[PDB]
RNA sequence: AUGUCCUGUAGAGCACUCACAAGGCUAAGGGCACGUAAUGUGUUCUAAACCUUAUGAAACUCCGAAGGGGCACGCGUUUAGUCCGGGAGUGAGGCUGCGAGAGCUAACUUCCGUAGCCGAGAGGGAAACAACCCAGACCAUCAGCUAAGGUCCCUAAAUGA
RNA sequence: GGGCGGUCGCCUCCCAAAAUGUAACGGAGGCGCCCAAAGGUCACCUCAAGACGGUUGGAAAUCGUCUGUAGAGCGCAAAG
RNA sequence: CCCCCGUGCCCAUAGCACUGUGGAACCACCCCACCCCAUGCCGAACUGGGUCGUGAAACACAGCAGCGCCAAUGAUACUCGGACCGCAGGGUCCCGGAAAAGUCGGUCAGCGCGGGGG
């Protein structure tokens, strides 16, 4: 159940980016292929940039995604670098949230 | 049999004989009017049986029929009704009637004439028109029978409205 | 007291509307829409409830409190025109 | 505010230099003289509550 | 014979109303809200059925709305009591279309009969 | 360029009577002209048929 | 004049509320019936009620305004926007319009609000007669016209077309 | 009108005259609570209701299912 | 100009049904299961690792009315207002604002926005 099921947050997530601004969104993708990021500031924006593979490829679940949150925390965070963030946490939490957040301010961010 | 006229308002609508008139055609709006003499050859027959002409004021011609009957609340002076002309590519409201007519045989156990007293059948019709040609009211009144609307001698196709299944003339003696 | 059948003699009962702020009118944190004595906070009067409408206004100023869960709050970050400073 | 044992309760609480009765009932549901407790009382932090009389 | 409780109320004012329809025989309408005590709608059918025939069924478009209140008359300087009245009130609507033929409204002729206000039988 | 009044006075509501509070006039026998508002064109408009021209 | 937002009457209309008429169908329904392991077999009628035909309404629904308020742009008449105080009144009205409430929609009976009127000023019309059509005044002139009302008379004014 | 009866506080409106917006021997439902939790946090789950035939199962209580302007329920009138 | 995980605008001119198709980069199933997470029971949509296979209804695309859905200044219904028929309603004209169904059309849009390609 996703397409049926996801649906709890959405509108509830943009709630203190949107009731504060002064944190950021979060993409925060299943698909079990690639990883990425793509974050955007204040909930009143939507456009930025990002990159893709052409590093370390070997796919995963676990170890793949707290590699991001500092191996990419700041090659797109170019706007401040830094400026107090916030997680999406769209679904449960396995450790993708963790192993990512928890290897967020590894390399940048102020959460 | 003739048209002219023009008041964008209900002066001439209410001064002794005239009534209001309506058009839609195909750029072609505006209310005319017209006298009201033999004005209740509606239902009478010309009830979309058949499509004359008019020669309006100035251009084209344009057949039509009778869109449905209405005569006039209470009293007898038929206040404004409507009128089709076939010039649209979609509204609605069809005119196919349901009469009673005969000896009745209802004198077989207990009852009278086909009664009857609504003003609205399932019906549809398509483009705009409205053929006559139609019975159901008949068919040995008794039991194992019965004759109402439903499908019976439909104009000319199918049906289409909700929920295909009126009550209309009926038996029940 | 006592009472019975055949007669009765009770009161009646009914309360003050007073709504206030009366639409496109300065701003500040007023009140309007007693709809419900507890109320709540608003920040931005936009108008909101079930279905699509919100009150054509924009007029910043400050908070805003308003109705209950009827009709709708506001919360708006938007002035009217005005984005920048004051 | 009616009086004999049947329905509403009469207890309130009591707490060691908290100085302060709670003030509020429930009632008999729960077991009776006895009636243990936690929660705060002047403010600092929770103290005793135990009640008795 | 109407509600058969839920409660009293109801208030009054006159003008037309809503319940006309082409009518497939001969019709007849009523004209404005005129009078009928209820119980002399207690006496619309049976006077329409001295002797029409042993069996006959056509249609109407009205029921009975109603109460109105009347009190006795000791010391009228009060409220209310109940009802114990009773009136239809109508518009303009359909109430007979007969069905034979030679007879055509000989019940629409004596229909006329509790009436003391006008209402014409038309047809359709 | 030259205006005029019309011809009444009882019988018309305080609607009309903002046309008293806003081109100050009494009586009728002598009317007089206006400044140069078109947002008034719409401001005696109730009672048209009373009127001129506008001489 | 204009910008902008809403209230949701009047009504349409209906599909959650109460009930409404006709047809198809509905009897998981009930009983008249030689039965009789639910009765498999079979039958007859509302009835819940789905669709259709297409019903009403103060307390109905995704509809929709007159009007009104909020402020703003600007001036046409004038202090209109703007509180503190010496002291009032006497609380028990009437009527036409606007709609209901108790009500054989009856009552210069009774409740309500909204313009006016008489409680604080006269007339023509209205036979004379508080709210009705016209009109509210500084004292004096046997000076003029307008609206109502009238153009045969008792007391004005064309039995003019 | 005396007044037995009936009336004396709060809350739902109908009628109240689409902002506020009154009355009434005009009318209908009650009360002066609940709760250590129907309070705060995070999470997942759409309710009555029919149908499919299968249990002690002569309806109904069991379950799977589509439908479901969701018609449940959210502590006791009522509106929102 | 290519296909395409996606954030809005939005809120039925993107509800359902019919044809077929792409799978290798988009996306589904799956595989293995003890361990992070420990699912009212189990680990199946909530689990750790992924190279077969296939894309079948579910994932996509245009054609695509069977009814929906937007569907008009135009006659009606409703209305600030003016003298009147006239009985309260109701009603004539003057006369502004100016529903709905019905008349056609269209419906399976469209623009910025992060890419795996000849």
């Amino acid at each position: 159940a996703t397409t049926i099921r996801r649906k709890l947050r959405t509108r509830r997530k943009v709630r203190t980016t949107t009731a504060a601004s002064g944190r950021l969104r979060l993409s925060v993708y299943r698909s079990s292929k690639h990883i990425y990021a793509q974050i955007i500031d204040d909930s009143r924006g939507q456009t930025l940039a990002a990159a893709s593979s052409a590093a370390l490829k070997s796919g995963n679940k676990t170890d793949t995604a707290a590699a991001v949150g500092k191996a990419l925390a700041a090659a797109a965070a170019e706007k401040g670098i830094k400026q107090v963030v916030f997680d999406r946490g769209s679904y449960k939490y396995h450790g993708r949230v963790k192993a990512l957040a928890d290897a967020a301010r590894e390399g940048g961010l102020d959460f | 049999m003739e048209l002219t006229a023009k008041p964008r308002t209900p002066k001439q609508k209410l001064d002794e004989s005239m009534i209001a008139a309506v058009a839609y055609n195909k750029e072609n709006n505006v209310s005319f009017a017209l006298d009201r003499k033999a004005f209740d050859r509606a239902f009478r027959q010309q009830s979309t049986t058949g499509l004359f002409d008019i020669t309006v004021e100035g251009g084209e011609t344009f057949p039509a029929l009778v869109k449905a009957v209405q005569m006039d609340k209470r009293k007898r002076a038929p206040i404004h009704v409507d009128f089709y002309m076939v010039t649209y590519g979609e509204p609605v409201e069809v005119s196919v009637p349901v009469h009673t007519t005969g000896r009745s045989q209802g004198e077989v156990q207990g009852g009278l004439v086909d009664i009857v007293v609504h003003n609205l059948q399932i019906v549809a019709p398509g483009p705009r028109r409205i053929p006559q040609e139609l019975v159901v009211d008949v068919t040995k009144m008794n039991i194992g029978d019965h004759i109402t609307a439903g499908d019976i001698k439909l104009p000319e196709g199918c049906t289409l409205a909700a929920d295909p299944e009126l009550t209309v003339v009926s038996v029940l003696p | 007291a006592h009472k019975k059948g055949v007669g009765s003699s009770k009161n009646g009962r009914d309360s003050n509307p007073k709504y206030l702020g009366v639409k496109k009118f300065g701003g500040e944190v007023v009140k309007a829409g007693n709809i419900l004595v507890r109320q709540r906070g608003t920040k931005f009067k936009a108008g909101q409830g079930v279905g699509m409408g919100r009150d054509h206004t924009l007029f910043a100023l400050s908070d805003g409190k308003v109705v209950f869960i009827n009709k709708g709050k506001g919360a708006r970050f938007i002035s009217i025109e005005a984005a920048q400073t004051e | 505010a009616k009086d004999g044992p049947r329905i509403i309760v009469k207890m309130e609480s009591s707490a060691g230099t908290g100085f302060y009765y709670t003030t509020t009932k429930n009632r008999r549901n729960t077991q009776a003289k006895l009636e243990l407790k936690k929660y705060d009382p002047v403010a600092k932090k929770h103290v005793v509550f135990r009640e008795k009389k | 014979t109407k509600f058969r409780k839920q409660f009293r109320g109801r208030m009054t004012g006159d003008a037309k109303g809503g319940d006309y329809v082409a009518f497939g025989d001969y019709g007849l309408i009523a004209m404005e809200p005129a009078w009928i005590k209820s119980n002399q709608i207690e006496a619309c059918r049976i006077v329409m059925s001295r002797h029409f025939r042993r069996g006959g069924k056509i249609y109407i478009r009205i029921f009975p709305d109603k109460p109105v209140t009347k009190k006795p008359a000791e010391t009228r300087m009060g409220k209310g009591k109940g009802a114990v009245e009773y009136w239809v009130s109508v518009v303009k609507p359909g109430r007979v279309m007969f069905e034979v033929a030679g007879v055509t409204e000989e019940q629409a002729k004596e229909a006329f009969r509790l009436a003391g206000h006008k209402l014409p039988i038309q047809t359709k | 360029m030259k205006i005029k009044l019309v011809r009444s006075v009882i019988g018309r509501p305080g609607n009309q009577v903002k046309t008293v509070q806003a081109l100050g006039l009494r009586k009728i026998g002598d009317s007089r002209e206006v400044s140069d508002t078109p947002a008034v064109r719409g401001m005696v408009k109730t009672v048209k048929h009373l009127l001129e021209v506008q001489e």
